């Protein structure tokens, strides 16, 4: 008792060990994006 | 009917059918001092199987 870096793609490694990629989520979103602006479209014409 | 805390309802038109009306009630909880234990091993083993 007395003694004596920055790496952003990084995010996308803990996809396979505890699933935390990014990229995923970002897919997703932008497929669902697309979706939507065509569908929206396509019910409007 | 066994206990499944991943219980998903059914959702739509098909909750008006007796078996979804006895899937759905399941799930609802009384106010009896709740036991009924969520899962703890649900988010390290990850089935995306679609």
């Amino acid at each position: 008792n007395r003694g004596g870096q920055a790496d952003p793609t990084k995010s996308l490694q803990a996809a396979g060990s505890s699933s935390s990629g990014v990229a995923k989520g970002a897919l997703t979103i932008l497929g669902g994006q697309i979706c939507m602006l065509g569908l929206q479209k396509q019910l409007q014409a | 009917l066994s206990d499944n805390p991943q219980r998903q309802s059914v959702s739509g038109p098909l909750s008006s059918t007796v078996y979804g009306f006895v899937n759905n009630s399941m799930m609802v909880q009384l106010p009896g001092q709740p036991g009924i234990k969520p899962l703890t091993f649900a988010n390290l083993i990850n089935f995306k199987v679609d």
